[PDB]
RNA sequence: AGUCUUAUACCUCGGCCACUGGGCACGUAUCGGUGUUUGCUAAGCUUUCCAACUUAGCUCACUGGACAUGCACUGCUGACGUCGUUGAUGAUGUUUGCCAUCUAGUGUAUUAUAAUCGCGGCCUAAAGGCUGCCGCUAGAAAACACAUCGGUCUGAUGGUCCCAAUUGAGGGAGAGUCUGGGUUUGACACCUUUUCUCGCCACCUCAUGGGUGUUAUAUCCAUCGUUCCUGGGGCCCGCGGC
RNA sequence: GCGUCUUGCUGUGGGUGGUACAGCUUCUUUUUCCGAAGCAUGUAUCGUAUGUUUUGACACAGUAUCGUUCGUCGACUGUCCAACUCGGUUCAGAUCUUAUCGAACCGAAUAAACUUUCAAGUAUGGGAAAUGGUUUUACUUUUGAAGUAAUGACCCUCCUCUUACUGUCGAUAGGUAGAAUCUUUGAUCCUACCUGCCGGGUUUACGGAGAUGAUGUUAUCAUCAAAGCAGAAGUAGCCGAC
RNA sequence: GAUCUGCAACAAACUGAAGUUAAUUAUCGACGCUGCUCAAUGCAACGAAGCAGUAAUAGCAAUAUUACGCAAUGCGCAUACCGUCAUCUGUGAAUGCAUCCCUGUUCUUUGCAAGGGACCGCAGCCGCCUGAUUUCAACCUCUUUUUAUCUCAAUAUGUUUAUGAUGAUAAUUGGAAGAAGAAACAGAUGAAAUCUGAUUUAGCCAUAACUAAGCUAAAUAGACUCGUUGAUAAACAAUGGG
């Protein structure tokens, strides 16, 4: 009975600890991204003697760039990110394990502010889906598909 | 409750107030878990 | 006239009145039980006749309970080294641990001062605005006095970024106008009140139609829904009284 | 379809071995004079090991709690990192603000990015991995304790992918098991293993009393197996340390 | 160093000697051989006499007995275990959701998505037995006509009386499983059933002293379920009166 009186303090303290862990982790894992698209044209010279209706070859590549960062601080989202220690094995008797777990969690969650920095990366991608048509000018029957 | 528990000195009232705390925070944790699970299904239904 | 005590006054008038933390005592709504008489309520013996006594209790006192008051007052909480022992603990110096607040409103003064304007910091640099502490008023017996079974069940729709018709409604703001109130004299002028009008007033809410954004947002808004309160006419159910 | 002994369930019922003690009666004795015999009934008992006067009682001295991680020696190291600092303690002393400076110490910190390498050193899995054995089923149904299987599985066995875990020596340190020599009945030597200590079920294996079936031999061949050791287990308390 | 307050250390000596020497007292090894120890107690293994518990008796002695002592044994006694039942606690499989671990090797016309294993947490099928029981018919049967119960009805008689049965239940002729029990066959309890002295009485003994300490017998009273069985006394729910 005396040991089962534990719920009084262990249940809500653990619940609030998980609450603060969630409210920091959700903001900490933002994974921000930024991207943009353009439709810049690509020109390829066409020899004039080829007698083509169009003088310049035009390509329209889907140009995509994206740069993104992470910005993670110096902390321990690792092993400390564990489910309730009692779980379903409350039958094992202990009093020091819970206090050790709580003080370890407290010191970990206190020691994060020292460092906060991370890396980034950027991409440059092109997509081509250009199906162009050219006519041999003065000869509409003759035609070329690219 | 610990305001009264701090200075009671009578075992009967002490144990009765401990029983009151037991029942009250038991109801608190029960309604806590019920609310959490019902909002879990609530979000599932909203997503669906 | 002198002494003592109680009561008022008298400084306090329990540490606060925001809490009698507890004890003490008398006082008391008083209530039960006894000691209970001069006399008495009704009855009765010994039965023509109650015209001669007693019985259950009543005055008062005591006992137990309850309420209230003030305080000469006092506490509540026990562990260190212990001491010879006592079975548990009787003592030694020790220190820690209390009922002891929150909320709402208000705040000087002087003045020509960047001189402030209860005390102090922020923004803008003006005829300033925001905030921390303290002072003065009210609520919160919350706090110490004070609450005591478990388990189960107990609302939806759309919007919230921009644009278009002001398309319609409602509400706010302004401009005037009028009725009255306040300073001034006789006023004006200013402040304030009421009626009405007005609208390129990109004011707010709702109603309509679109698009934008993913980083539109409400800890909300609006509508309906259940329950409760007020006035109930009445019948579906429907009795009693007149 | 019918009748039948036996067998397995004792299915049903009945009777039966009892011993000891308690108690009753009888004879002798001073009717249980300290002895003997019979007897109704009741209780207990018809298991192992332990203790049998280590069974019990009196005196002397001593006997705190909880929760921790560890514990044959020494060597590079199989193995701990920010090693040159952090925080504190103390102090020969100095500047004299309560303050500052300096020195020693303490707790954290040097191994290498582990060891290992006959490739599961030790565990995990898969194989269109076969043999043989075992365990089911089917068929013939007759075989010499009958036979056959394109049988469901297990074991054996060979090959093979990830992951986990781990050096040795001097100890003739202590112990354990085997073997031999001498003999004290113990000692010596060698080999192999273990050491925080000494403690429970299960899992695998070992030898192995006795027993069982067969065969030509108290002899042999096959089967079971008592008690015991060893790999993980899984749990005390033993001192020391906090 | 306060510096006309004193303190600390240097362990050679000093009364008080903490160890041994110098002296006294008491004890034992007094035999030490392989060897004499942490300074003393202490011998796998070394040497002789006598018998291999002590004492006495008839007896050198064996031999037989006694008194003490030692050793062993016995459910005789108890202890741990299981053997043993009883009562009770306890009645089972496949299905999903949620957590953790590992994985570009054909990852990829958006640089960030897709796969495999684990057990816990949360939801999903139905029966069963046990605890112990309700289902069905009393519908040919007149001298060899089952009983009992829940029960009715006409007629005759101006009594105080006389007759006729359907449905169901039981004395278990038969079965489900239910009144109590979601993860199966295991745990828990019991192996008891009395005692007082502490009440009175009666009897014995004069008592340490007093004649009656003390003791013995009957009854009252008190402590007393070990789990299972049932009811009862009280509070809890009980609307009151004329």
């Amino acid at each position: 009975s005396l040991w089962l009186s534990f719920r009084y303090e262990i249940m809500p303290l653990y619940y609030q600890s998980q609450d603060v862990l969630d409210v920091i982790a959700n903001s900490t894992s933002e994974f921000m991204t930024s991207r943009d698209f353009v439709a810049k044209a690509i020109n390829i010279g066409i020899p004039l003697e080829w007698n083509l209706d169009q003088e310049n070859l035009v390509s329209q590549p889907r140009h995509n760039v994206m740069v993104k960062s992470k910005l993670s601080p110096e902390n321990n989202i690792g092993k400390t990110l564990s489910v309730n220690p009692f779980t379903t094995a409350w039958e094992l008797l202990t009093l020091s394990f819970v206090v050790d777990w709580f003080v370890n969690f407290g010191d970990v969650i206190a020691g994060f502010t020292g460092g906060y920095s991370d890396d980034s990366g950027a991409t440059a991608s092109w997509r081509f889906d250009d199906k162009k048509v050219f006519h041999l000018k003065n000869i509409p029957s003759a035609m070329v598909i690219v | 409750y610990d305001r009264k528990i701090a200075s009671a000195r009578k075992p009967a009232i002490i144990v009765k107030l401990r029983q009151r705390k037991e029942k009250a925070l038991k109801a608190l944790d029960k309604m806590r878990v019920r609310e959490e699970k019902k909002m879990i299904r609530e979000f599932a239904t909203q997503a669906a």
